[PDB]
Parts: structure tokens; C-alpha cells; sequence
């Protein structure tokens, strides 16, 4: 039952006695798979998972400088030197300023100046890589098996795909089992693909564009203190007048990225798991082994009740929920449409197949699904003078 | 949040109804209901959710409905096991989730006895000792629900009183305390009363 | 077999903190959403707050969004909840319940059949008191009874004529204050003739301080 | 002496007699002032002041967020609404989301959903408006007064120019006074001219680029806690799968504001007061009542010694710094240029003009500059036996 | 008249925090740096760093790059100097001194004629321990003499045969130890001939903790 | 950093220099050459500055010169009031300031006079109060100049040693004095040694 109340339902009808139903999975999908003497299946893809990805590299993209110094020498005296110039935390730069008497030196004229200061990042972005063969698909299946909504595992199975299992069969207690052959490989190309943190944001973006940032940059594997690459990226010197020079840094570039991103698939992180909402997956579903469990109930005689209105789902479809007064479950429940009350001819047909009262003790509740005619038509669950009605309007 | 009933009796065997109001955003929005039994000393369980359905192992005898911004449980064929305080439950609009202020229910064991009550002053050697309480005693109420009312000269007064949860005598009816707290000096600036209300009667005292 | 199993009672001071743990077994943690609801005695069930256990998202009440923090240790199948700057209105047994997250990972709606199961509760007094015997006064068919004021902590035992008189006596479950300091009165009724002739003596004792007092009642 | 040794130097020759010079004042620039029977004189543009500024707008470029939140509804039954709503710190926007039984509602459907969530700036930077009557420009003068460099009121004197008073006279003791008629209106125009503050750095930027700042911002008169208006810029929503929605800052925006910055010119901060190292002022100097201090003295006849190497500055002069064994002072400094040591006839120019030794005490020092000719020449120094040369080579 | 003012002298304990003032008059303040520069007692001066009054911008040496902090109040001309995370290696008198920035207001080149006035200096002890008396311990023409180890504060008098021998005497300046406290000698060289004939006392007062103690030396 | 003698002295009337050798990123680098003198108990004097001026008010006896990487400051006609500490400076490449090691000068009153020394090991009352020091008095030198180098069997020491500055006798010769701290284990481990040097003259006691 889990497709009842998602937008985006497929239905897909097998053939008569067949085996084999082509079905195309989708996050934010739900597939409502039906057969003739075969139970209606709700199939959905919940999750994808990427595992084991490696950290491929570090860009800072806001910075902060600090320990600012200088060394100085008077013309013909040669070039400044700090020993801060052999710190690779250190960006340096050398320029010339006016010298003379006046500043303590015996001649006049253009003397070396050298000006560094500490570099630090404050917030980073990581990129790290992927491996098509990590790959998780969690499939989860819900039999229409008269379950009613709220309910607090024979209706639901879950079921999990990797490229070197791309086979599955899911048991269904009393419904037999039902079979699972997929096509992980096909679908997104994860060649291609970098997994990007930002802020504890996650996107997916491509490795031509992630290794092409010119923004400073630290390894994979760097851990604890990093050592920053092209920290020129985000630091710049000036001087002003022949008389001295200041060390600026360029403002973070959080927002460019941002911007860059806007056309980017978007991710989570499930401890060290990559965790997309996003993608699909092509199945066959083999129906051989899917039977109906309550194809040999007795009918139920007792009377029903309507517990909530029957209520109409986006595609059309109308949802009843009931409670049997009776004790003589398990039975079927008598379920149908018509247009001609005396008659009783069956018009439209029912998604839930087989609806069915499970338990033996009294007052428990059901719930079905039904496809009603365009126009008028009465709902009509039981049998009999106890027989409840709720007139219907399609479109 | 929600409103239901501070208490509700009835005679084993028959059927009860303990209602269960609140608003458009929780209530009357969501069928997200639900109802729960709190025996003493014990948590709560839940009876019923989603407005009319019951966990497996909870009697049939307990049902639900929901008609506007009120929800009711009904427990028919009443045995003294079902004797609690019972909470109504929504979640929010806000994705909140607010209870009912509880109701006692209580399966009659003997006809229902209005209170007997006595109204003592601070004690002469209480005002010696620099301190002022008034104490209101209830006794020999069936079933054991009150409210009180502290007076200070035909006025309410609510700071300073302390009221316990009814507890029963060795003779099976409930009993009751109600203190209200005074420096010696507002106890000289005034009356002061003690009103109890029992199965809609009231019964006043004064000193 | 589900079960939630909360630590023990605690005692601490207005202005101070206090973590309570809840131990989830029977189920996969990681699967369910743990809420906090209090219940002041006496009174009504307040909702706290949740998080889910398998991705740590909490939501609080607007009532507790400075002081609460709930959190969650997966290794120990393990919730939290921590209020700080306690205040003498935090005094109350305090619960932990469950529901099911989605199948996605989320909580956003929760499931019709939230809090199927409970904690056993944890009893948390908020109160500046240490250690301390009561003061006793008289109060006087008839009633008379035995005013015990602020003592502190809890229990305190109460007899009438050292045990010779039963008959009609009621002793109160405590009242905590505003003070932080219980109280409690013991009330027995007698026959109107016998005030002015027959003694009765109300005998409190609270072994916590080691106060044993016998307070005589008289017209 | 001020100008010696500063690369951008100007050398400015009055005429003999003449009462009126024109210089052109530049914050990193110095004029020297030569005329016939006057005391040289350095002058400089040292700061340019602009008082009383008013704070005209902050823009956040740095935001974060907090406190989100929801109310959702059940089909038909309208729209969502918090009450965050009305709190104009809270940003809130409205989508639709898939509503069933299965999420406790009694029809299926679209349902209203509202998410609001608390707007916080992390870094904003402040406009602040000009008035051109608000200037100060501080002029400092300097009399080549044969004081020698690093003396611990003659030769020295500072001058303040405004809108409202554009002519100043500075006194210079022995030497007279100096007459300055400048045109402060003239020049750098504030007309158009905001000063902008950014983390404690600050620049002249232009009002239409300062008005269309596509950012948050607060009122100039917004204290205390900001009320941002347009807090949408750094704003965006996201839904998902007709399951939910969520509130995302943009990054920081710091970097394209540098960016655009590259083309503006830099300022500091004095208090409350801005100071600008940019821009000149064009005076007009007035030499009436410019005098020679030391005419009237007799020639040194003690022994002079260099106390330092004599040196060549930029443009070619030569300082000569010595020391005075005799008691005679004050006195003047024989002094001269010569190619021909037998005639001693002067070669050059003196740019100090009237070289003197002040102090009657013995081992006193001074200082003078010599403009030498091309090739080679004598710095001769002092008279008779007992006198020092220094044999000079220009270019 | 130029005139820099120091605070008075302090005692800390290592690990705490001095801050010592320096007040400037006959000049104005903001167009001077300020510096500041320390002396151990016996030893070098030790440049720390400065302040330029007129804008606030500071450098350190890098020996004190972390534990120094210098700022500046225009309104009451005075700068100061706070050294944090004290030990035993601070105990020095410290100086402030001026030199003047550049009429740009920054001060990127000291002038030729730097520290030409300096303030009169503040002593700072950095020492653990609290008021305590002396142990005297014996020494020994010839040389005898008292060594006086192990006290706090200063100072410590010394006398020997109680004012009557006086020549041939010298008591020598006090040493600050590893210890934190201070330690002394006194010496007296007599004749040799009178060394098993003739006593000598040595009388050691230190009145901090009021202690008076009288201490014969002999072979 | 920058190195001076540690003593100098002449007779009243001559003349005396003091160096002070830095680096070519000080004194060889710059102008920045200061010269300050410090009477005992009051702040440095600024004496003299860029290298060879004077400050208004200080006598013309007092010059400086510069050569490569040292500086020198002369004093002429001698003044027994010229007797003081002085220290050479220089702002650095880096922009600060370092001081040399200060020069006492002393104005010669009478000959010079070698020190007599006096070794005394830790009192045997001392170890059985379970500490031990060693002492070494030094007397009746002049100038007012020594170091002192401790020893402990032929090998040098510097830890647990403190030495006093020269202070005036009654005499009007010098004297100081040096201890070595040790426990009373230390001690019985091995011979200890005090020598001390003044004007190039080395005295040597061992105990
Ligand atoms: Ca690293
Ligand atoms: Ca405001």
C-alpha cells in the first residue's frame, strides 16, 4: 500500500499468466505493479547509497592572515630576507621603499623590503571520489494485502541491490516470493562524479570542473595542520608611495561557488555513506512465485462499517477503509461498484486484489483500493441487507 | 491545549464517554488522535491512534471518534481495571505535539458522598514563630475529584496555595488537603474562605 | 521484547542541569525517532521534544528551545535529554517514547501510532534545600491534625499516640513548595466529648535529619 | 629638508624678486622652492581630512540562519501559516506537499506547507556620506635651515587649509613668514563620493555603484539590532519530491565586493574622522615676507670635518653633513663647487641656500645640499689650509 | 617638561597577569610610540615592543609575541603594558620610553633620536611564596660568616655581636632563587688568633614576619 | 646580540673607548647606532644617537664612530661622575631593537686590586636539615668587575648557580659572592670548584 498518497504513482498491469514485468524505479516514484490471480505489489526505490569514497582534495575558499612582519635594507645593502620566508604557512612578498639619512641609512635611495604573514584557511570544501561498484539500491515492496493505513513483515520486504548482486528475490510470507533482476550499472555514470562538502552541504559535480578551482588547495591525505597550495589565490600585496607595503586577503568566494553549483545534484551524508535522493533503477520482476494468500478464504457474512470516508487519491482511485463486526475471519470481503443497485452487475474494478478480513477476532479493520467507472456508481462492500453504499462521482 | 472533562464515573457494566476539544490546527485539522491510559505509579499506554483504531491487545471495548474540533472515547462494559486517567493527544499543524488536561475515570464501587470540610487558622504558635499557613481539609468524598477555591475576603486569590491529589482513607472514600501560604501580617490585613467543588456542588468554609 | 529504560532519580539545585538517559532495546535504534514528555505531579503530559536517532536532527518545544538538548549514541542504543538553568517548575517525572521515522531516513510526519511505547519515568526534584528536620505545629465529631513544614528530602512518617490510635487517621501525601522544602499534615477525627479530657499526641519522625518529635494537640 | 630624500621630488625656481610661486601639492610628493635671496624651502601635503561624515546604509554580505520551522495543512483545508510570518526577522516562503491517510490526513492531496527561519548577518559593510565644506588639508613646511637630519619651532611649521579658509600664513621664526592662497574647492570631487567600510579596511566609492548593491541592508540610522530589508538576496528555498521543504543562506558575497573594489581608491580612519593618502592641492605661495635668517653673519674660520660620507640623492644633489670645532657661531659655512682647486672658482649651485653654523658650543653640526655639474668637481668646504674637500662625480 | 610616570612595584605569582602603567605629560601623546623595555635585576635591557598612541597599532618581539598585550587611553595619556602567564624569568624593572612617528601618523621608521626620555621604571617580582622568615645557617686572618637562605619579603638586617663588632664587616645583596624566595650572606674577617678564644654572633632580623634570631658561629 | 666588553676604566683626565659589535642586519646595516648610559638606580640616558650626535645638553666628551660591524663610543677627560653602565643599541633589519651586553666604566680612585676568594662547603648542620649550599666569597677586588665559574670535579657547571653584582666594602674595594645550590646526595657524589676572573687574572679554590 506505501504508493497511496505519492504524486508521482505509476501503475503497470502484467500480462495474464506472465512472468516477467518491466518496471523503471525512481526516487520520489512509487510503481503499483497488478496481474490477474497475482496480488497488487507497490514497489519503490527509498535510497541510494555510495560507500567507501576516498578524500581527493581540500579548497579553502575563506582565509584569514595574521603575525605580520617585515625585514628592510638600505640601497646597495642587497635583499631583504625574513626566515618567515622558509614557513610554508608564510606568503612573502618583496618591494623597494624610500631610504636615506632620515631612516638610518648612509645612502639614498631604493632599499629592498620584504613583508609575509601567516595564512590560515577558515572554512574549506572537500571533493572526494567515487566507485561505481559502491553502489547500494534499497528497493522496499508493500503488498496490498488489506492492511489497513496505520498499522503498527509478511505485506513489506526490503530489498537490496549492488552492481555484483543485481539479483534479488523478496519473500512475502503468504503471497509466496517475488523476483528482482535490475540493471544498477546502467543509469547514472558515476565516472565522472566527485562527491562535494561544503558547510556540511553535499552536492555531486564533475571532476573537470572540481580539479579546475583556483582556489588554495590542500591533499587528500594532508590530515590535522594542512599545508595550503596557491595560497597567492587569496592573498595580495600592496604598496603605496615608496614608503611601505600591507599584505590583504581577497574575501571569501563561499558565494562564486554557490553560484557554480546552482546546475548540481544534490546529496546527504549517512555517517561516511554518500546518501543520494536522487536517480533510478531499471527492473524485470519475475511474478512466478507471487500467489494470493487469501484465495481460499469462505466469505465474510457479518456486517462492515465505514471507518473514514472513502477518500480519492490524485489518480483517481478511491480508498476504503472498514470494520467487521464478525468473528468468522478469515474471509473475503465482498467488494465491488455498480451503476444498477438491483443488478449488482460489477462495473469499474478493484487495485487491491483479493480483499480479505484477517483476523478472528471482532471489530478489526481492512482497507482496500478501488478503480471506479467515469460518472455515477454506488461503492457496495457486504452482502445482503447489512450491505453498506457510498455513492461515487469520477470526474 | 487541548480540554476534556476533569473527571467521569459510571457503574460497572455500562458505557462512558470522555471528550476531547481542541482547534483547527490540531484536533479538528489531523486525524493524528490518539488516547492513552495512565494507571498510578505506572507510563502512559497507548489505547487508541489515529482517532478510531486500536494496538493489538487493547479491548475492543475502547473506541473512538472525531466530529469537528472535539474527538471522544467511549469505553463500554466498564470493569474497575479500567479505572486511570485517560489523555487525548494531537500533533500540531506545528509539528508539535500537545495533551488534553486528563480525565479521572472512576467505576463507581459505592454511591457518590459529598465532602465534609474544616478550615483551620494559622496556629497560635505557628504567628509566634514568624509564619502563617491556613490549612483546608476534604474528607469522605466519592469519587475522589475536587477543585478549590482560596478566598481572601470575597476575592480570589491563587499565589501561595498548594493543593494534593485526592487519596483514599482507610474507609474507601478520598480525602484531600489544600494549604494557602501568608506572612502573619497579611493574615492580620484581612476573612479568608476555602471553597470545594464536587460533582458540580460547592461546600465554603470561612475564618 | 521492546523496552526503554530511563537512569534513576535525581535531585539538583534551581540554576543547575540535569541528563537523563534512556536505554532502548528490543528494536533497531537507529530506526526510531526518541521523544521527551514530562509530567509535573499531579498534572498534565508535556511534550519536550525529538530527535531521530538515525541521523541526530532534534526538534525542541518553543517552551524548552534555550534549555533542552537531546542527543543520541548509536554504539549504546542510547537517548538524552539535558534541560539546564532548571527552575523549581521543572520538578517532574520525565518520559521518553518512541515512534518510527520513514523509510528515507526523515521524520517530517510522524506515524499515526506515535509513542506506542514508554519509559518507566525518572523523578527529577528541582530544589536549593539540603538535608533538614520540619517544624511542627497543632491544628485543632471533631478534626485535629499535625502541621509538618519544610523538611527536606522526603519521607517523613507520622503516629498518633505513639500507635494506640488508628482509627480515623488520614496522613497526607507531601506538598513541595515555592520554599523548595516539603510539607504534609496529618488530620484524625474524634468524638467531641473526649477534647477537653483525652490527650492526643502526634508523633513525626524523619529519619533522613534523625528528628525524632512528639507534638501534643490540645483545644 | 623634509624633501631629501623622497623619489617624488619637485624643484620649483622662483623669480629673482618675484612675490608669487605656484606649486601643485601631492599626498607622496615634496616640492623644494629655490629663489634668489630667500631661504629654501621643502613643502608637503601630509593628510587629507574629511570630518562629520553621516551613516547613509549597511549591506550584509555575510548571513546565516537559525531557529527554522513549520506549519503544514491537510488538503482543503487552506493555507499554511506560522507566526513567524509576522516577525520581520523570520524569512518564510509557501510550497504544497503530498498529503494522505498515511500522514494524518482524511483527504488526499496537495497540502499547504510554510517554512520560515531566522535571518542573522554575520558581516555587513557601511556607506557613510561626504560634505565637501568638510575637509582638512594639513601642509607641513620645512626651511633648509642647515639643521642636520635627526634634531630633536624655526624651521618647521605645519599649515591647515579648508574650504572656508583657503589662505594661511606660516610663521617661521628668523626666517619670516610664508604666505600660502590654495584652492581646496579644486581638485578631488566629493560631490559624487561615499566612504565605504569593510572590515576595517575602507575605500571612496561611487553612490550609483553604492545604491545598486544588489545585498540586504539596514538603515543608516538602524541601531542597536539591524532590521534588514531585501533579505531575500542571500535567501533561497528548496523543496524535494513533493515531501518537503528546507531554507538555505547563499555564501558570503565578500569576494565580489572586492572584486568590484579593484577600481577605487583606498582610505583609513582617524576616530570618526576619514583620512585619505590621495590627492594634491594646488596653492599659490606668497614670498614677500620670506627672509634669510643668517645674512648677516661672519664667515666660519674654524676647521670642518665630515661626519658623514657625503651622498648622492635621486635627483643628483649631494648632502654634506660636518662638524664645527670652533666657538665663533653662529657663522657662515664656506662652502662651494669647484673644478679648478688653485682659482676655487665656483662650479654648481648651492641648494641650501646660506649654509650657517648656529651654536656658539664647540663640535656643532649642520647640514647643507649641493646641486653638483655634470663630470667631476670639489665639494670644498670651509677656507684656507685646514679646509675638507670631496672629490664628486655626477653621472 | 616631559616627564613619564610609572606605576609602583608589584608582586606576582608565576602563571598570573601584571599590568603596568606608564602616564605621559609636557607632550602630546598622540604623536609618540611607546615602548616598552625590561631590565632583570644585574642584567641587559630587553626590548619588548610598542604602541603608536595616534592610531593604536602595536609590535612585539617575538619572544613576547604572545603573552604581551600594549594599548594606550588617549584621554588619560598613559599607556600600558600587561604581561601574562608569569614565570620566574619575568622579575625585572620595566621601562616605558617614547620616540615619534612620522607626521603621516605611522611609524614604519623609528626616528634617529629614539628613547631619548624614559619613564623611572616599575619593579615586578614574579614569586609563589608568601611572608615567611629565614633559615641561619653558620660559615666558616680568616673569613666566617651567616648565610640567611630561604625568605620573604624583603628585606633582612643583619648585626654581629649585637652592634660591637662593626669593622671588617659586609652584608651582601639579596639573591632571588629557583626557589622564589630570597637569600643573603653576611661576612666578617677577624683574626685567626681569636677564633677559639673569641664568639661571634650573627643576629639576623626580618621583620615582614617579625622574626629576630641570634646565631653563634664557631669552628 | 650585540657584544661590548664587560668592564672598562681609566684614570681621571684620559680618554677611553667601549665597542659594541652586531651584525649587517643591526650595527653594520643601519645609523640606528644609540648609545645610553644608566647611573645605578635610575633609567637609561640617551647620550648619544644616529650613530655620532649628540643630544642638546651632553658634554662634547662623549663621541661616537661606526667601522663595518662596530661601533664604538669614546670619552675623553675622564670625570669620576661618567662612572656608569652603558649600552650600545640599534634598531634592526626587522624592525626591532637590540641592546648589547652594557659596559661598566669605572674612573680609577686607586690601583687595581686582585680579589681574594673563599670557599665555604655546605655547614654540616645544613645536610642534616636536608639542604646544601656552596659559597663563594670574593673581596677586595677593584675595578668592580668578575666572573665567576663553578665546577664540580673538572667539569663545568651552570645550573643551581646565582651570583651577586660587585657592591662597595667600607674599604672602598669590591666585593660579591656566588652559591651553588645542591641536595645533600649531589654534594657526596663527587670536589667542587670556584674560580673567578678579573682583569684577565684567574683565582681558583676548591673544596
Ligand atoms: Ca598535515
Ligand atoms: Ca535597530
Amino acid at each position: 500500500i506505501r504508493c497511496i498518497g505519492v504524486s508521482n504513482r505509476d501503475f503497470v498491469e502484467g500480462m495474464s499468466g506472465g512472468t516477467w514485468v518491466d518496471v523503471v524505479l525512481e526516487h520520489g516514484g512509487c510503481v503499483t505493479v497488478m496481474a490477474q490471480d497475482k496480488p497488487t505489489v507497490d514497489i519503490e526505490l527509498v535510497t541510494t547509497t555510495v560507500s567507501n569514497m576516498a578524500e581527493v582534495r581540500s579548497y579553502c575558499y575563506e582565509a584569514s592572515i595574521s603575525d605580520m612582519a617585515s625585514d628592510s635594507r638600505c640601497p646597495t645593502q642587497g635583499e631583504a630576507y625574513l626566515d618567515k620566508q622558509s614557513d610554508t604557512q608564510y606568503v612573502c612578498k618583496r618591494t623597494l621603499v624610500d631610504r636615506g639619512w632620515g631612516n638610518g641609512c648612509g645612502l639614498f635611495g631604493k632599499g629592498s623590503l620584504v613583508t609575509c604573514a601567516k595564512f590560515a584557511c577558515s572554512k574549506k570544501m572537500t571533493g572526494k571520489s567515487i566507485q561505481p561498484e559502491n553502489l547500494e539500491y534499497r528497493i522496499m515492496l508493500s503488498v496490498h494485502g488489506s492492511q489497513h493505513s496505520g498499522m503498527i513483515d509478511e505485506n513489506r520486504a526490503k530489498v537490496e541491490i549492488t552492481p555484483n548482486s543485481p539479483r534479488a528475490e523478496a519473500t512475502l510470507g503468504g503471497f509466496g516470493s517475488l523476483g528482482l533482476d535490475c540493471e544498477p550499472r546502467t543509469g547514472l555514470d558515476f565516472s565522472d562524479l566527485y562527491y562535494l562538502t561544503m558547510n556540511n552541504k553535499h552536492w555531486l559535480v564533475h571532476k573537470e570542473w572540481f580539479h579546475d578551482i583556483p582556489l588554495p588547495w590542500h591533499a587528500g591525505a594532508d590530515t590535522g595542520t594542512p599545508h595550503w597550495n596557491n595560497k597567492e589565490a587569496l592573498v595580495e600585496f600592496k604598496d603605496a608611495h615608496a614608503k611601505r607595503q600591507t599584505v590583504v586577503v581577497l574575501g571569501s568566494q563561499e558565494g562564486a561557488v554557490h553560484t557554480a553549483l546552482a546546475g548540481a545534484l544534490e546529496a546527504e551524508m549517512d555517517g561516511a555513506k554518500g546518501r543520494l535522493s536522487s536517480g533510478h533503477l531499471k527492473c524485470r520482476l519475475k511474478m512466478d512465485k507471487l500467489r494470493l494468500k487469501g484465495v481460499s478464504y469462505s466469505l465474510c457474512t457479518a456486517a462492515f462499517t465505514f471507518t473514514k470516508i472513502p477518500a480519492e487519491t490524485l489518480h483517481g482511485t478511491v480508498t476504503v477503509e472498514v470494520q467487521y463486526a464478525g468473528t468468522d475471519g478469515p474471509c473475503k470481503v465482498p467488494a465491488q461498484m455498480a451503476v444498477d443497485m438491483q443488478t449488482l452487475t460489477p462495473v469499474g474494478r478493484l487495485i487491491t486484489a483479493n480483499p480479505v478480513i484477517t483476523e478472528s477476532t471482532e471489530n478489526s479493520k481492512m482497507m482496500l483500493e478501488l478503480d471506479p467507472p467515469f460518472g455515477d456508481s454506488y461503492i457496495v462492500i457486504g452482502v445482503g441487507e447489512k450491505k453498506i453504499t457510498h455513492h461515487w462521482h469520477r470526474s | 491545549a487541548l480540554t476534556q472533562p476533569a473527571s467521569v464515573s459510571g457503574s460497572p457494566g455500562q458505557s462512558i464517554t470522555i471528550s476531547c476539544t481542541g482547534t483547527s490546527s490540531d484536533v479538528g485539522g489531523f486525524n493524528y488522535v490518539s488516547w492513552f491510559q495512565q494507571h498510578p505509579g505506572k507510563a502512559p499506554k497507548l489505547m487508541l491512534y489515529d482517532v478510531t483504531s486500536r494496538p493489538s491487545g487493547v479491548s475492543s471495548r475502547f473506541s473512538g471518534s472525531k466530529s469537528g474540533n472535539t474527538a471522544s472515547l467511549t469505553i463500554s462494559g466498564l470493569q474497575a481495571e479500567d479505572e486511570a486517567d485517560y489523555y487525548c493527544s494531537s500533533h500540531t499543524s506545528r509539528g508539535t505535539w500537545v495533551f488534553g488536561g486528563g480525565t479521572k475515570l472512576t467505576v463507581l464501587g459505592q454511591p457518590k458522598a459529598a465532602p465534609s470540610v474544616t478550615l483551620f487558622p494559622p496556629s497560635s504558635e505557628e504567628l509566634q514563630a514568624n509564619k502563617a499557613t491556613l490549612v483546608c481539609l476534604i474528607s469522605d468524598f466519592y469519587p475522589g475529584a475536587v477543585t478549590v477555591a482560596w478566598k481572601a475576603d470575597s476575592s480570589p486569590v491563587k499565589a501561595g496555595v498548594e493543593t494534593t491529589t485526592p487519596s483514599k482513607q482507610s474507609n474507601n472514600k478520598y480525602a484531600a488537603s489544600s494549604y494557602l501560604s501568608l506572612t502573619p501580617e497579611q493574615w492580620k490585613s484581612h476573612s479568608y474562605s476555602c471553597q470545594v467543588t464536587h460533582e458540580g456542588s460547592t461546600v465554603e468554609k470561612t475564618v | 521484547e521492546v523496552q526503554l529504560v530511563e537512569s534513576g532519580a535525581e535531585v539538583k539545585k534551581p540554576g543547575a542541569s540535569v541528563k537523563v538517559s534512556c536505554k532502548a532495546s528490543g528494536y533497531t535504534f537507529t530506526s526510531y525517532a526518541m521523544h521527551w514528555v514530562r509530567q509535573a505531579p499531579g498534572q498534565r503530559l508535556e511534550w519536550m521534544g525529538w530527535i531521530n536517532a538515525g541521523n541526530g536532527n532534534t526538534k525542541y518545544s518553543q517552551k524548552f528551545q534555550d534549555r533542552v538538548t537531546i542527543t543520541r549514541d548509536t554504539s549504546a542504543s542510547t537517548a538524552y535529554m539535558e534541560l539546564s538553568s532548571l527552575r523549581s517548575e521543572d520538578t517532574a517525572i520525565y518520559y521518553c517514547a518512541r515512534d518510527k521515522v520513514d523509510d528515507y531516513g526523515d521524520y517530517w510526519f510522524p506515524t499515526l501510532w506515535y509513542f506506542d511505547y514508554w519509559g518507566q519515568g525518572t523523578l527529577v526534584t528541582v530544589s536549593s534545600a539540603s538535608t533538614k528536620g520540619p517544624s511542627v505545629f497543632p491544628l485543632a465529631t471533631a478534626a485535629l491534625g499535625c502541621l509538618v513544614k519544610d523538611y527536606f528530602p522526603e519521607p517523613v512518617t507520622v503516629s498518633w499516640n505513639s500507635g494506640a490510635l488508628t482509627s480515623g487517621v488520614h496522613t497526607f501525601p507531601a506538598v513541595l513548595q515555592s520554599s523548595g522544602l516539603y510539607s504534609l499534615s496529618s488530620v484524625v477525627t474524634v468524638p467531641s466529648s473526649s477534647l477537653g479530657t483525652q490527650t492526643y499526641i502526634c508523633n513525626v519522625n524523619h529519619k533522613p535529619s534523625n528528628t525524632k518529635v512528639d507534638k501534643r494537640v490540645e483545644p
